[PDB]
């Protein structure tokens, strides 16, 4: 594989994110980690399938929603941010205001 | 001109008068004082206040400050003010106003083309934790207790060897200079406490000429009156602390008698309520004397519903003779009532090295949310909780071991270890730690991001603790004895050298904020504690703050 | 499209060109396998190998540089060899030359 | 004897005449040349060349090679040839033919007992990047370089503070101290830039005489048209570079105006078409002059869909005023033009610490798509066009910033820097990077396992990446006085010490195979760019090669 | 008083006459003697043994042990008995009765203040395993063969370079220095094996001086006879150890031709079975001569199911000649003989770095199942089948190289290099690795945690393997040449250093429990082998203990 | 656990072919480090319900076929390799051509 630095470093947050997505199918308000590695973690795979920059922008801020969080949740991230690999290289994504 | 107070704060932080709430507790700080002059509050970025001849000065290196932390809110034992702090030489060069005086007024701390730059506005800014109670049994606690915002570990050990998972103790010249030596790798100021158990005094002089700041009295090596008295003379003699964990079994006596062995002699009493260790059922009536310093470790705090349970086990006759949820309460109160003057962990022998700092404040709002404001508070806020409560980890720890005059506070002269906090994770995790001078540690995103924020967001060690960088910035603390013997030359230590002094003259008045010596008494059967009569007790916590809204795990 | 693919023009390449050549045969008589390879001095070959000698002094096997020839036990073959170069100086091996020629 | 060109090509790689495909673009080498006699190539292994008395000569160490390099296809400003690379004391000895002059012909590089051997056959070698934006935001960031290619980092920071995130500059001499002491730590060569912002020329001496290699003049801090001229005029006094992101904001003149300041002195301007920084909208006229040597950060390499989109966060009036479509596009063609000479990252600050090179190979792809063979180009290949855009991130670097007699280009007395590929994985992930004549970082598999190769398969440090093998191997850059005042004897460093020089004379014609000097304008208005009254621009890509095929995430 | 033998089990470990199975083996060892006084014993803990005035005395540091390992089951080449082990200095100080002469009677082992304690009740303790046959393709080996509780290293290589992939050649100076420094920073004690392939002396001679302990000769670099006569010479006159790996080709000549070549001088043969490397198909015939000491590389043993198809392609016509079922189900037996002395890994170069341990008693546990007791065996009991597979990792190699006055076993004035082992885990994970009397790896649980025990627990490195810590307990091993010329100075080497002696007349009959030479024979048509006429081979197992039941992949 | 560190290296194959698995269930292409990490992982499984080196040299032949992968990238795995432990000790697993 010949796995850079990098790459073993967004396998964190991949697990992390494996963490996130089994106690949100429990039922449990996701915690402030919890939101941040689920939410960075479907932008990944976003730019995996292909989706601009421009859409991964939209689509990220309706994967939580305030009664799927702790309270206080959404006040601790004002937006998310995370690179990945589109078909044209690396880009940065940010969210504002992900959790409404 | 003019600016509404809300857009002030968002611009610069708040200002007098303004609270902010610590993390998701219910505790309310009020910034009691600003060092600044509205309109010339200094701001780093494209077009703003800090470039050459506006707030950056022609002066050389010499005539400036190497660091500037900007706008900062300081949350200290002597109070919670709004101001710039300048650092030089890896220490702590003022407090007040920063600038160039040559267009800028009441300029007190110089910024010139020397000068690096850290935006606090927005940010809490406090001295580094003091744990006085470490068991070396891995090296890897120093990076998980700098993550939290300790700075300085004193304790002993050798590494995973029965003794160590025990006792706070590094036996013997040889394992002392070892460690010694393995101290220059870590990122933390250190002090290694030895074996203080032995009733031959020679057998300890050789200990703190090897290089330790302190003995260490276990009941596991024998606590008994013999022993207690002979590392206390070797103490008075070479300025040096002792650390207590008196004889639970009641074997040579009872608590009564272990105190009449110490004479009245200044003495550390570790874990003073009695799970992690001490006579029981009556090891907290230490408290009471003038000469004792008294600490807790932190698996205690606060009193929870889960306390009692995990403990039995956390220990495995004399296990429900040691575990009380008696003096288990009455310690959290004893506490906002300044009768126990410091915190420490115990790690990783009944005790979490990186949650020190995390279970102070758990317990500060557990008292407030049970009985409301202190006696001493003025205004509504809970500014003189949290001094009190600050004091516990950083000053407090700092006197009793004889190293405030290096580290422990906020002030002018001592060593740069500051740790930046954002309001909303006070306490459970900082923005950055600073160690001498430089970051050691701090979150970091993506390394191959465009900006450092992209995440996976971890803590990663930064230049403040790499090779030499780190050696420039950390203290090794030795016994005035070592120092003179030239062990930091013989052992060809790479760090700065500090060495403890004023350990035989604190006592518990000097305790900053934390001096009450209560009329407290044990009841021998029931374990119920009593302060004058009164029964002091608490109630267990559900749910705490600082807990599940953070953590991952 | 296959990443760093190669586009080898057609054709060969004539290896050790304008260096004396000479065909011997040679005959394995031991039990045991014998390999040698295109740079070893073939006049101090392992001693089942049966051959004239004095010819094949100073001389390598004239193969590709990295390859080698294989003898199984009783195989009789003719191979070309080639004359050393540089300063022709012959060390090592089974020591019997251990200096020029 | 004879053998068929291709199982030749399988045997020791390419010769005269085969083309090779760099990674999965279009861009395809020729070799052009090739240093071997047929039949007399050298090989490594069971029965092969490279034994006593047959490809291994008698000689003693001091008459051999330490190391050789085997059929390596080698790939530098000056040719792609095949050749065998000898390299002896940490240094390039010679590029020729390998082997023992005892019995093969034509041998200029020694093998003997004391020469280890590193098969390069059907691999490129090229020598390692050199990146001169770099801030030191983390050091984390030298691996991830590393691990691209890129052997040389200069630029400055003390950590992930204020002034470091937005500038690359190591402010004054205690923090400059520091990081040349933790520069020990980290397996690539440093050169330190200090802050240049200052109109008094003694508090710019100080910096130089403590170690910076260089001074960068940021807008963050002032990029005035006095603080400017301040920085040149120690810089022609102490031989050192000077780097530049001018006024954005036009506040104290425009581009012309920072044009005139400057007086013709030399001067390396960052981020030249302007996207991360300077004049808003025409700093990327200042590729015209002969005194500037311009260089782009790479977030902008190559213009693609994704690329404004991104910008605009990375960035948060002035926004839309620095972010050009037009200018983005132009500078594409610009580098195709060899009008901008350099590339470099701007970590962590809009730019990509380990995508330096790969992004200089996409944007020569992309060039080719669209704009076919350069006027330079002889034969059906990529040659020039690899030779132009290879020195962008190589010796072009090096003599932009006085370091070019050390390191920058595969040149006999050069320290050892190389970099060894698949053709496959070219500029995206390599087989081996060689520091100073040590194996620093290389993809490792199993550590357990029977062979190197089973998985997981990841890029792990190596023994030249080790203590004092790494000081031995690694280059710290001080300016001529710093060496002269006792610096490196003073900080007490460990590495090797390089000083810089030729800093004040290199000029846009030295520059390699990019020394065009265009009349290039810019519609304030419209932001069109013209060249000789032609417009310039492209159009973006909507995939890329050396992407997805290669990465995990 | 009395006490059931059970309890007494529980309470102090196993005494003459408890039987210990071997982890999930059907190897079982037998206490031979106990040098306790029953009801003396000394344990450490709350209200135990250990304590001022009782088990620890009033001596100075100067006369008391700095370490002990309480009841440990002691598993060497010389016996299986339970006692007390004292270390000072750094080493071996004693094997007996640890306690204070003050109050208790026997004592051999004085426990004062300077006295850490490791408790190894229940505990098998046992020297580090020394593996003789390192690629050092890549520094993280070290770690790994660490944790397998192999405590020396020696080997050759510059890292991931294809001389290195093949060979155990650490070629010439210039590399060889490096390596020596990069030494320093690995948790292992360690030897370097220079490119012994030359015919010119000289070329061998300045490697001795300038640091390697030994030389390999490789087929690689031509094993012809010239080579090895040359490198036995210089062998001769400056006592250093010679490797060979013989011509597989049988190019030169064929197994005798070599065994005329190495003219009864003594020489260590890696991986005598031939699989590994050697003349086909007879190398394995080696092992009947006086002057040879065998070894094996570890992917052989123990013959199993799996063996012959794997080892095809970790080779990949000569293949089916190297390797053989015959050659490979003999070798078990004649390690089981004593024919074969040592074994080794072969690290990533057909061999397993972190398994010769455990594939050494696997091998033992596979020929009791076939064989039953051995004729040297007497009781019920595997006692000297244990102490004849153990001796081959530990004192065989240390003999094989000449440093077995400082490692190879558990004798006074030893270096401390000891492992820690429960029953259960026993050769597979290892409680703790103590190098030169420092814990330098173990494993941890949770860092946070109140005890050391919580999940994960995984091997972490400990304060012996950090920065001067670990010089100080590490051996660098030099020939007497280098030491004389001063080498560890020039290369300012910081860790202690050893010289190796002894490598020219150590021969078979020398080898502990392993001197068998068997009038052996092999069929060159079959590839039968034969003891005396009589035909030696075993059956292949289909599943293994100390396998599946351990490990997570 | 006492999980040395070979074990943890493995887990990090472990959570590369997760990646990969999950991207090959969305009907994605998948690219270089993926198509190693899938294989490599089946491998792994496979020694730990006992199967022989024999066996598994041919089964990791039929993990993934062109159609499955992104151009180019059969032509990057001449050879897959993965050690694991077998009943009978740790083995190499050597697939040539796994990609077909
Ligand atoms: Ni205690
Ligand atoms: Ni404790
Ligand atoms: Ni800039
Ligand atoms: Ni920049
Ligand atoms: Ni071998
Ligand atoms: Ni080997």
């Amino acid at each position: 594989m010949e796995l850079t630095p990098r790459e073993k470093d967004k396998l964190l947050l991949f697990t992390a994110a494996l963490v996130a997505e089994r106690r949100l199918a429990r039922g449990l308000k996701l915690n402030y980690p919890e939101s941040v590695a689920l939410i960075s973690a479907f932008i990944m795979e976003g730019a995996r399938d292909g989706k601009s920059v421009a859409s991964l922008m939209e689509e990220g801020r309706h994967v939580l929603t305030r009664e799927q969080v702790m309270e206080g949740v959404p006040e601790m991230i004002p937006d998310i941010q995370v690179e990945a690999t589109f078909p044209d290289g690396s880009k940065l994504v940010t969210v504002h205001n992900p959790i409404i | 001109s003019n600016i509404s107070r809300q857009a002030y704060a968002d611009m610069f932080g708040p200002t007098v008068g303004d609270k902010v709430r610590l993390a998701d507790t219910e505790l309310w700080i009020e910034v009691e004082d600003d060092l600044t002059t509205y309109g010339e509050e200094v701001k780093f970025g494209g077009g703003k206040v800090i470039r050459d001849g506006m707030g950056q000065g022609q002066m050389l290196a010499a005539d400036c400050v190497d660091l500037v932390l900007t706008n900062a809110l300081i949350v200290d034992h002597w109070g919670i003010v709004k101001a710039d702090i300048g650092v030089k030489d890896g220490r702590i060069f003022a407090i007040g106003k920063a600038g160039n005086p040559d267009i800028q007024p009441n300029v007190t701390i110089p910024i010139g083309a020397a000068t690096e730059v850290i935006a606090a506005e927005g940010k809490i800014v406090t001295a580094g934790g003091i744990d006085t109670h470490i068991h070396w049994i891995c090296p890897q606690q120093a990076e998980e207790a700098l993550v939290s915002g300790v700075t300085t570990m004193v304790g002993g050990g050798t590494g995973p060897a029965a003794g160590t998972h025990a006792t706070t103790c590094t036996p013997g010249p040889w394992y002392i200079s070892r460690m010694l030596q393995a101290a220059d790798s870590l990122p933390v100021n250190i002090g290694l406490l030895g074996k203080g158990n032995v009733s031959q005094p020679d057998a300890l002089r050789e200990q703190v000429a090897a290089g330790v700041i302190g003995l260490k009295i276990h009941e596991d090596w024998g606590a008994t009156p013999a022993a207690i008295d002979c590392a206390l003379t070797v103490a008075d003699e070479m300025d040096i602390q002792v650390a207590l964990h008196s004889d639970t079994l009641n074997e040579s006596g009872f608590v009564e008698d272990t105190l009449a062995a110490i004479g009245g002699r200044t003495i550390h009493t570790f874990h003073t309520e009695g799970a992690g260790g001490g006579h029981a059922p009556d090891i907290i009536t230490a408290c009471a004397h003038p000469n004792i310093l008294p600490s807790s470790t932190n698996p205690t705090l606060p009193y929870t519903l889960n306390t009692i349970d995990e403990h039995l086990d956390m220990l495995m006759a004399f296990a429900e003779s040691r575990i009380r949820r008696e003096t288990i309460a009455a310690e959290d109160v004893l506490h906002d009532l300044g009768a126990f003057s410091l915190t420490s962990s115990d790690s990783q022998a009944m005790g979490r090295v990186g949650e020190v700092i995390l279970r102070t404040w758990q317990v500060a709002h557990r008292m407030k949310v049970q009985r409301g404001a202190l006696a001493e508070e003025t205004g509504d806020n809970d500014n003189f909780r949290v001094k009190r409560y600050i004091a516990k980890y950083t000053i407090n720890p700092a006197l009793t071991h004889g190293i405030a005059h290096e580290v422990g506070s906020i002030e002018v002269g001592k060593l740069a270890d500051l740790v930046v906090w954002s309001p909303a994770f006070f306490g459970v995790k900082p923005a950055t730690v600073i160690k001498g001078g430089m970051i050691a540690i701090a979150p970091m995103g993506d390394i191959n991001a465009s900006i450092p924020t992209p995440q996976p967001v971890h803590y990663r060690p930064m230049f403040g603790a790499l090779g030499s960088a780190r050696h420039h910035c950390r203290l090794t603390f030795l016994s005035q004895a070592a120092a003179a013997n030239g062990v930091a030359e013989r052992l060809n230590l790479r760090s700065a050298i500090a060495v403890v002094k004023g350990c035989r003259t604190v006592q518990k008045a000097d305790m900053v904020h934390n001096s009450l010596q209560p009329n407290i008494t044990v009841d021998a059967q029931t374990y119920e504690v009593r302060v004058d009569g009164e029964l002091i007790t608490s109630e267990p916590a559900d749910v705490l703050p600082m807990a599940q809204r953070y953590f991952l795990f | 499209m296959i990443p760093g693919e190669y586009h080898v023009k057609p054709g060969q390449i004539a290896l050790n060109t304008g260096r004396a050549t000479c065909r011997v045969v040679v005959e394995n008589h031991g039990d045991r396998p014998i390999q040698v390879g295109s740079h070893y001095h073939f006049a101090e070959v392992n001693p089942a190998l049966k051959f004239d000698r004095q010819q094949a002094a100073g001389y390598r096997l004239n193969i590709p540089a990295g390859t080698a020839v294989r003898f199984e036990p009783g195989q009789k073959r003719e191979v070309e060899l080639v004359a050393f170069a540089g300063h022709r100086a012959v060390f090592g091996f089974r020591g019997e030359v251990m200096g020029p020629l």
